[PDB]
């Protein structure tokens, strides 16, 4: 990913271009996102396929539900940024409800209809690419493992359709964190899954908290030009 | 009525009396003649045209038509520089004097007798709420290699990010939100009184005045109902 970003922006250059990966650089257009495809293998074996939904193994599932559980925290990592949170906006496309199907477009987790059982995995679709490859990849792993490590059922599959269909019970289905102090927030509590295998030490993920949270700062701080659209009349 | 007539033409001093009438399309149509021409004869029998000249009326043969004076309509006009006096006027055939088949007024007094000829009623009460736009520059054409039409006024909410000479101001009516602001927002009351002043000063009677939903400029001068023909007037 670092190598991908290192020709991407070069290449860019060297054609007078200047490319970013900012997840939403315009309001009114598609924003950038970084899905994640996951499986986990052992002896050259898929331990994602199965005879569960739509050829997924038990174990797919508990790694989704850990997924599902921790992922507020891991949107610390994998929507590090402020304007990751205006991509991450209700959208009908917008992967921000934290479930998963195979077809439905409003659940953060798509399972790739696919042929093989060598190839079953699953799509974690809310990521962007201004998260750091490293802990953001970590961060969906060592939640996976602790779905899988506490048997957390992910529940059952959202096929039907997204809160566009709104409130039918106010649809009250978990989402993804709404901003990067909320996040932040999560991550700060949510520790635990992360300093598994001392994988992540406390001043680790205090260290980085504290980056993202002047970060966060100068946008909660300054000015913004919509809200003289908004309240210079006031 | 003629009596009156020549009273406001020594009242005011009149130097010329414009003659008007409407097209059929809807546009008053005018026609100047000095005061010293209006006298007995003019009442009664009119002044005619060179008529061949006017849309939808034009006949290729029989092209003159007779432009009978109205006395009740008569009014001062507002803007000209020399006193002038305004009296609106029917269409009539020649001859006949009936009332041209294509004279929108003669249609309309028409409309109005029959009413009364069907006794069904004996007077129709109209109240238009007509609205429109104030603008500062208008720009339009057409022609083989394009089109275009460009708008502008000092309250066009585009306008939020333009540079003027002594500084944006900044206060004007977002989208669909120029109701009622008080000034400065609303730029207009000034102007919306004046007309009302002039409206009234003309025989109209002024209920209202505000500023309407659109930005750049919407508004709105209601006036009192009347009975059909005469209302088409005002
Ligand atoms: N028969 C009637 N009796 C009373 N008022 C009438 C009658 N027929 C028509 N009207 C007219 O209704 C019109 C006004 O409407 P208004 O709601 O004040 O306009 P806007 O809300 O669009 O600014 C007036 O011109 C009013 O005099
Ligand atoms: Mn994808
Ligand atoms: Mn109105
Ligand atoms: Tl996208």
């Amino acid at each position: 990913i670092q190598i991908y970003k290192y020709v991407v922006h070069n290449v860019a250059h060297r054609f007078g271009k200047t490319a970013t990966f900012m997840p939403k650089p315009m309001f009114g257009d598609n924003g950038s996102g970084m899905h994640c495809h996951m499986s986990l293998a052992k002896n050259g074996t898929n331990l994602f396929s199965g005879d569960k939904y739509a050829g997924l193994s038990e174990q797919a599932l508990y790694y989704i539900g850990g997924v599902i559980k921790h992922a507020k925290a891991i949107n610390a990592l994998a929507n590090p940024t402020t304007n990751s949170y205006k991509r991450l906006v209700p959208g009908y496309e917008a992967p921000v409800m934290l479930a998963y199907s195979a077809r439905n477009r409003s659940a953060s987790i798509r399972i790739p209809v696919v042929a093989s059982p060598k190839a079953r995995r699953i799509e974690v679709r809310f990521p962007d690419p201004a998260a750091n490859p490293y802990l953001c990849f970590a961060a969906l792993l060592m939640a996976g493992l602790d779905g899988i490590k506490n048997k957390i059922h992910p529940g059952e599959p959202m096929d039907k359709n997204l809160y566009d269909l709104p409130p039918e019970e106010a649809k009250e289905i978990p989402q993804v964190a709404g901003s990067l102090e909320e996040a932040l927030n999560a991550l700060d509590l949510d520790r635990e899954f992360l300093k598994a295998g001392g994988v992540f030490t406390d001043e680790a993920i205090d260290a980085y908290i504290a980056l993202r949270r002047e970060e966060d700062d100068r946008v909660r701080m300054t000015p913004h030009p919509v809200e003289f659209e908004l309240y210079y009349s006031v | 009525s003629a009596e009156h007539v020549l009273t406001m033409l020594n009242e005011h001093e009149v130097k010329f009396v414009d003659l008007r009438f409407t097209d059929t399309k809807g546009k008053e149509q005018h026609v100047t003649i000095p005061a010293h021409q209006v006298n007995a004869e003019f009442f009664e029998e009119g002044k005619m045209f060179d008529g061949s000249s006017i849309g939808g009326w034009k006949g290729i043969n029989e092209s003159d038509m007779v432009l009978m004076p109205d006395a009740s309509t008569a009014v001062i006009d507002p803007f000209f520089a020399d006193s002038t006096l305004i009296i609106r006027c029917d269409i009539l055939e020649p001859g006949t004097l009936q009332g041209y088949d294509r004279d929108p007024r003669s249609i309309a007094k028409r409309a109005e007798d029959y009413l009364r000829a069907t006794g069904i009623a004996d007077t129709v009460l109209f109240g238009p709420e007509p609205e429109f736009f104030l603008f500062d520059d208008i720009r339009f054409g057409a022609s083989i290699s394009g089109s275009h039409v460009a708008i502008d006024d000092i309250e066009g909410a585009w306008n939020s990010s333009t540079k003027y000479e002594g500084g944006n101001k900044g206060h004007r009516p977002g989208v669909k939100g120029g109701y009622f602001p008080v000034p400065p927002v609303d730029s207009a009351q000034d102007i919306r009184s004046e007309m009302c002043l002039v409206m009234e000063q003309m025989g109209l009677v002024v209920e209202a005045h505000h500023h309407e939903v659109a930005t750049a400029g919407q508004n709105e001068v209601a006036t009192r109902f009347n009975t059909m023909t005469k209302k088409a007037d005002e």
